[PDB]
C-alpha cells in the first residue's frame, strides 16, 4: 500500500491543481493546503473526476480503498499511480491521452475498463485481466488483439482502429455485445463462433462476405453500415433484429428483409435501391432511413402506418403522398427530390422537423397546419417551365406562394427582366436556349423559420 | 464523438481561408457532418453538410463560394471559402447532424473557430 505516517497537506500528496481542488472537495476540507491523514484518505472508495483538465493523478495511490474511478475526458497520459490500487473493479479513463496501460497489469479485480478515445497500440497488459466483463478500446491504434484472447468473463467489447485479424476472439463466447466499428476487418468468419450475441456494430469496415452472421440467431441488433455488402441473403436467419443499420454499402436486393416482421428501425441510406416493395409487410417499423438510393416509387410506404421518421433525401420521388396514410409521422426529410405538390402533408400535424429543400415545391399553403414544426428547410427549389418560343419579348407568369396563398414577387430575374404581378417579362437581344429568375422569402411554421427560395426556368424554342 | 475546430483568421474581401474540424471517435465516418456559424446577436445559419458518400447542401448564402469535405482517414472536415464577403464573418462550427440541410434542435457544435472579413 502507500501510506502517510504524519498528516500531509492534500497539494504535496496531489500535485495536479484541478485534481488537489477536487480532492480538498472530496476530502471535505477547506483549502488545497489543508493537511489530510491516511484515515481521511482511506474513507474514498469512488472518485467521479471527469472533465476537470486533470494532467496527472500521482496521489491517488494513497486512495489504497479506491473501488471505482472516472478519469474521463481529461489529459492524462501516466497511469502509474493506478499500478497497486488492486481494490479497483471499474475504471472509466475514455477521451485521455493515455498510451501505456502497464499501470494496469496487476488489476485482476477489474471487472469494467473503459479507455476508448485514447492513444494505446499496445493491449499486452490486458491479458490476465480475466474478470473482465467490459472492455472499451474503441478509437485507439490497436492492431492486435492476441491480448484479448484469455479474457473469458467478456460481456461487452470494443476496440480500434486497426485490427484485421478476430481469430483471438474465438473462445470468447460470453460476448453478448461486441463493437468493432472502424478497424481494417474484412473477415469476419470468427464471429460464427460468439452464438450468445444480441448486438453487433461493425461499421467503417471492409466486409462483403456476412455468411458467418447466419447462426447468430439472438441478434436483436445489427451495424454493417460502411461496408461492402450487396448480398444480404444471410440476414433472412436473424428473425429477432429489430434494429438493423446497413447504411452506405452497394444493396440492391432487399427481398432477404421482407420477412423481419420484428424490425422497428431500419437504415438504409446510401446504397443502390430502386425498389421498395419488400418492405411494405414491415409493420412494426417506426424508423425508415432511405436516403441516397434511387427511389421514385414510394408507395409501398403506405402500409408502415407507425413509422415516426422517414428520411428520403437524395432520391427521384416526384410523388410524395404515399407519406399521406402516415398520421404518427414526426419527421420527413426529402431534400434533394423532385416533389411539387406538398397538398398530401397537410393532415400530418404529428410533423414537428420538415426538411424539404432542393425539390420542385412552388406552393407552400398546404403547409399552414403543421404548428408543431420546430426545425424546417424549404430553400433552393428548382423546376423548369415547358418550353415557350424564342422572341425578343418573352412574357410568363409567376405561380409561386408562401404559407398565406400570397405570389412571392421575384428576388431577381435573369437577362435584365422586370417583373409587374403575376408577370415576369424580358425583352432579349438574341436568341439564349433559357431565361431563369429566383424567388427567396423567410417562412415561419410553428417555431421553425427556413428561406423559401428557387430558380425557374424557363426553355425557349430557337 | 469529440470535434475541434481551427484555422479562423482575418482575411480581405475577395479572399480564399480554409477551416478545419478534427474529430476524435469511430461515429465521424458514417455520420452527416455540417458547418453551421453565429454572428453576434444573429441566430445560428447552417452554411454545409455533406454525408458519408459525399452528398453536399449549401445555404443560400454560401452555394458556389463554399466547399464542404471530408476526409474520413483524417477524421477530418473542412470548409473552403472562396470570394469571401464581410457578411461571412462569424465564429464556424462543426457537428454531426440527423439531417443533410438542416439542424436538430439541440446538435453539440462545440467551441468554434472565428473567421473575420474585412471590406
Ligand atoms: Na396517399
Ligand atoms: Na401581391
Ligand atoms: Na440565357
Amino acid at each position: 500500500s502507500a501510506t502517510i505516517t504524519q498528516d500531509t497537506p492534500i497539494n504535496q500528496i496531489f500535485t495536479d491543481t484541478a485534481l488537489a481542488e477536487k480532492m480538498k472537495t472530496v476530502l471535505g476540507k477547506t483549502n488545497v493546503t489543508d493537511t489530510v491523514s491516511q484515515t481521511d484518505l482511506d474513507q474514498v472508495t469512488t472518485l467521479q473526476a471527469d472533465r476537470l483538465g486533470i494532467k496527472s493523478i500521482d496521489g491517488v495511490e494513497y486512495l489504497n480503498n479506491l473501488t471505482q474511478i472516472n478519469f474521463s475526458n481529461n489529459q492524462l497520459t501516466d497511469i502509474t499511480p493506478l499500478k497497486n490500487l488492486t481494490k479497483l473493479v471499474d475504471i472509466l479513463m475514455n477521451n485521455n491521452q493515455i498510451a501505456d496501460i502497464t499501470p494496469l497489469a496487476n488489476l485482476t479485480n477489474l471487472t469494467g475498463l473503459t479507455l476508448f478515445n485514447n492513444q494505446i497500440t499496445d493491449i499486452d497488459p490486458l491479458k490476465n485481466l480475466t474478470n473482465l466483463n467490459r472492455l472499451e478500446l474503441s478509437s485507439n491504434t490497436i492492431s492486435d488483439i492476441s491480448a484479448l484472447s484469455g479474457l473469458t468473463s467478456l460481456q461487452q467489447l470494443s476496440f480500434g482502429n486497426q485490427v484485421t485479424d478476430l481469430k483471438p476472439l474465438a473462445n470468447l463466447t460470453t460476448l453478448e455485445r461486441l463493437d468493432i466499428s472502424s478497424n481494417k476487418v474484412s473477415d469476419i468468419s470468427v464471429l460464427a463462433k460468439l452464438t450468445n450475441l444480441e448486438s453487433l456494430i461493425a461499421t467503417n469496415n471492409q466486409i462483403s462476405d456476412i455468411t458467418p452472421l447466419g447462426i447468430l440467431t439472438n441478434l436483436d441488433e445489427l451495424s454493417l453500415n460502411g461496408n461492402q455488402l450487396k448480398d444480404i441473403g444471410t440476414l433472412a436467419s436473424l428473425t429477432n433484429l429489430t434494429d438493423l443499420d446497413l447504411a452506405n454499402n452497394q444493396i440492391s436486393n432487399l427481398a432477404p428483409l421482407s420477412g423481419l416482421t420484428k424490425l422497428t428501425e431500419l437504415k438504409l441510406g446510401a446504397n443502390q435501391i430502386s425498389n421498395i416493395s419488400p418492405l411494405a409487410g414491415l409493420t412494426a417499423l417506426t424508423n425508415l432511413e432511405l436516403n441516397e438510393n434511387q427511389l421514385e416509387d414510394i408507395s409501398p410506404i403506405s402500409n408502415l402506418k407507425n413509422l415516426t421518421y422517414l428520411t428520403l433525401y437524395f432520391n427521384n420521388i416526384s410523388d410524395i403522398s404515399p407519406v399521406s396514410s402516415l398520421t404518427k409521422l414526426q419527421r420527413l426529410f426529402f431534400y434533394n427530390n423532385k416533389v411539387s405538390d406538398v397538398s398530401s402533408l397537410a393532415n400530418l400535424t404529428n410533423i414537428n422537423w420538415l426538411s424539404a429543400g432542393h425539390n420542385q415545391i412552388s406552393d407552400l399553403t398546404p403547409l399552414a397546419n403543421l404548428t408543431r414544426i420546430t426545425q424546417l428547410g424549404l430553400n433552393d427549389q428548382a423546376w423548369t417551365n415547358a418550353p415557350v418560343n424564342y422572341k425578343a419579348n418573352v412574357s410568363i407568369p409567376n405561380t409561386v406562394k408562401n404559407v398565406t396563398g400570397a405570389l412571392i414577387a421575384p428576388a431577381t430575374i435573369s437577362d435584365g427582366g422586370s417583373y409587374t404581378e403575376p408577370d415576369i417579362t424580358w425583352n432579349l437581344p438574341s436568341y439564349t436556349n433559357e431565361v431563369s429568375y429566383t424567388f427567396s422569402q423567410p417562412v415561419t411554421i410553428g417555431k421553425g423559420t427556413t428561406t423559401f427560395s428557387g430558380t425557374v426556368t424557363q426553355p425557349l424554342k430557337a | 464523438l469529440q470535434l475541434v475546430e481551427s484555422g479562423g483568421g482575418l482575411v480581405q474581401a475577395g479572399g480564399s481561408l480554409t477551416v478545419s474540424c478534427a474529430a476524435s471517435g469511430s461515429a465521424f465516418s458514417v455520420n452527416v457532418m455540417g458547418w453551421s456559424r453565429q454572428a453576434p446577436g444573429k441566430e445560428r445559419e447552417l452554411v454545409a453538410g455533406i454525408t458519408r458518400r459525399g452528398n453536399t447542401y449549401y445555404a443560400d448564402t454560401v452555394k458556389g463560394r463554399f466547399t464542404i469535405s471530408r476526409d474520413n482517414a483524417k477524421n477530418t472536415l473542412y470548409l473552403q471559402m472562396n470570394s469571401l464577403k464581410p457578411e461571412d464573418t462569424a465564429m464556424y462550427y462543426c457537428a454531426a447532424l440527423a439531417d443533410i440541410a438542416t439542424m436538430g434542435p439541440n446538435d453539440y457544435w462545440g467551441q468554434g473557430t472565428q473567421v473575420t472579413v474585412s471590406g
